[PDB]
């Protein structure tokens, strides 16, 4: 119920995390490129 | 009345045209620091570097490095004692050095830091070689953006600026040139160079700066010249906040009649971005577009140029209207947006290569403005 | 003065309209959340 | 036509120099991609350990 | 003798006509790493190239001692040196 609701809101933010983690360093590395 | 204010025009270039142009960048030049409450920062050229190397101009553009200017060649407008003690001097033993720094104008307004001749020596090598590379006619455009200090006098370094490299890159264009029309844009009068070059015809020292209560307290409409150098002088004193329309319509007349009576060979173009909005101590409210059309109207007319650096006590809109002027000298429109670098933290809220004019209060009056033209045309048609 | 005040933004909200609808954001500086979205969570974003 | 023996040395000189530099452009972006490397796993870790630390401090809570 | 410079020690070489390969600048020295023998330098200068080049340290000590060794004689060197000092101007 409201614990896996909040786990569930957690884990998105978590990944959303990553995700902006993983988008800046593939920026990181064509600036590398470049 | 000769000033005439008119609609602000969207940048055209001409396809046809092509245009050679020589950047010149010393990776060692963002490495020094004034103080810790110092407006000077040379870290905006290196930002300036990053951003045209992102954007791909690159490409179209070519860059090579400027080797350091010798003692010797740097001596070819200071007095040896000035070079000697700017030398020897440290940040350490500036205590047998007081009365050499109190005679030379240097530790309080202008304070010493380790690296001082290297960024001197930088600055100077890339106007000279410049300059050298203007006179064998490889390249038509000698972007040297690290140099510009036209502050420094032949014997005193005041207004932060301790080398002037402008005067040397003058003299080696004069080397094969009969008349080089120097353009001053720095909201700051152009002290050094104005000085050096006050009494000699072979130079067309125009300027466009403000008048009021500041440091150099020069730069006033009588000052015209001495000797042959008489009525050679010229002057555009400025009030707060001239937007970009009313400057455009001051530059582009003025510049026209320079260029249709003084016909120079080659042209000194300073571009100093502390006449931006958002300065620190810049009172003007150009936008960086307005910076550039100068630039556009200078480079439309089809000769060799030498694009210098100079002022500029921001960082973030220093870069943006440098690497937007890069970027116009190749006839290539440069879009909004600021492609990811190292530095892409600096650059404001906005994100957008474009600086945004402030709301101040437009003490330039068209009735100053009809006033100084008239008396500029009336003291340039002598020439 | 609160004609012309009123005026003098109306003469021009032609072309701001259309600065406003031509807006947009930079792929990668969505990232850095420096956009404050203040304006977005109260609506005041000018657009559409 | 090239052969002369002082322009040979110096253009050989010129080369050396253009290959060192072509060598410390290589060892300073791959130094700087580690650099990059690090600091993203090390974003991660801190997000990760966040992450566990806030559902910990919820649970207590609860 | 190592502190001097390469324009010397080239001419040196040169004038003497010693059979001695040019030395490898500074630069070109650190050039030789792991990666950095991959360069076209690097592969071109080590090995069957009659280009070889070798480090200064050895090149400094060759000269040093072909200098020593080289006997003088005042009568012939300093009328020959005041001549040349003389005629630099021209
Ligand atoms: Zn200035």
């Amino acid at each position: 119920p409201e614990l896996q609701v909040y786990y569930s809101k957690i884990a998105a933010i978590r990944d959303y995390k990553l995700h902006r983690a993983y988008q800046r360093q593939k920026y990181e590395l064509s600036c590398i490129n470049t | 009345m000769v000033y005439e204010a008119t609609p602000f025009d969207p940048i055209t270039v001409k396809p046809s045209d092509k245009r050679r142009v020589a950047y010149f960048y010393d990776a060692d030049v963002g490495n020094y620091a004034y103080g810790a409450g110092h407006p000077m920062k040379p870290h905006r050229i290196r930002m300036a570097h990053s951003l045209i190397m992102n954007y791909g101009l690159y490409k179209k553009m070519e860059i090579y490095r400027a080797k350091p200017a010798t003692k010797q060649e740097m001596c070819q407008f200071h007095t040896d004692e000035y070079i000697d003690f700017l030398s020897r001097v440290t940040p350490d033993n500036l205590e047998m050095f007081k009365r050499e720094s109190v005679k030379f104008n240097v530790g309080d307004d202008c304070p010493v830091f380790d690296g001082l001749y290297e960024y001197c020596s930088i600055s100077g090598g890339g106007s000279m070689e410049g300059a050298a590379r203007l006179n064998r006619g490889k390249c038509d455009v000698a972007v040297n953006y690290a140099g510009g200090l036209h502050h420094a006098k032949k014997s005193e370094a005041s207004g932060f600026c301790y080398l002037n490299d402008i005067v040397l890159g003058i003299i080696e264009l004069l080397r094969y040139h009969p008349r080089v029309l120097y353009i001053d844009i720095d909201v700051h009068h152009g002290d050094g160079v104005e000085e050096a070059f006050y009494t000699t015809d072979r130079v067309m020292t125009c300027s466009f700066h403000k008048y009021g209560e500041f440091f150099p307290g020069t730069g006033e409409l009588r000052d015209i010249g001495v000797g042959a150098g008489k009525n050679y002088a010229v002057n555009v004193p400025l009030r707060d906040g001239i937007d970009d329309a009313t400057y455009r319509s001051v530059f582009e007349p003025v510049i026209k009649k320079i260029m249709e009576w003084y016909q120079p060979s080659a042209v000194v173009l300073q571009c100093g971005g502390d006449s931006l909005s958002g300065d620190r101590l810049g009172c003007f409210n150009l936008s960086m577009e307005g910076h550039a059309n100068c630039v556009n109207y200078v480079k439309s007319f089809g000769i060799p140029m030498m694009v210098v650096g100079g002022g500029g006590y921001t960082m973030r809109n220093v870069a943006r209207t440098w690497c937007f002027e890069t970027g116009l000298l190749n006839n290539v429109v440069l879009d909004k947006d600021l492609p990811y670098n190292e530095y892409y933290e600096y650059y404001g809220p906005d994100y957008k290569l474009s600086v945004r004019p402030s709301n101040m209060f437009n003490v330039n009056t068209p009735e100053y403005l009809d006033k100084v033209m008239t008396n500029i045309f009336a003291n340039l048609e002598n020439t | 003065t609160i004609y012309e005040r009123l005026l003098e933004i109306k003469q021009m909200n032609e072309r701001v309209t259309k600065e406003i609808n031509t807006r947009s954001t930079v792929t990668f500086a969505k990232d850095l959340d420096l956009l404050s979205s203040q304006l977005s969570e109260m609506g005041l974003d000018f657009v559409g | 036509q090239g052969d002369n023996g002082q322009y040979a040395r110096q253009v050989r000189d010129l080369e050396e120099e253009r290959d060192l530099e072509l060598v410390r452009l290589r060892l300073f972006e791959e130094y700087r991609v580690s650099r990059s490397g690090i600091e993203f796993q090390e974003d991660i870790e801190k997000a990760k350990a966040e992450h566990e630390k806030l559902i910990k401090l919820c649970k207590e809570r609860l | 003798f190592e502190e001097y410079t390469d324009a010397f020690l080239r001419r040196y070489k040169d004038h003497f006509q010693l059979d001695v390969p040019d030395n490898l600048t500074l630069q070109g020295y650190l050039l030789g790493s792991k990666l950095g023998a991959k360069t076209y330098s690097y592969k071109r200068n080590t090995q069957g190239q009659h280009d070889k080049r070798i480090h200064k340290r050895d090149l400094a000590n060759v000269v040093r001692r072909h200098f020593d060794e080289h006997s003088i004689k005042e009568t012939d060197c300093i009328p020959q040196f005041i001549y040349k000092v003389k005629n630099q101007k021209k």
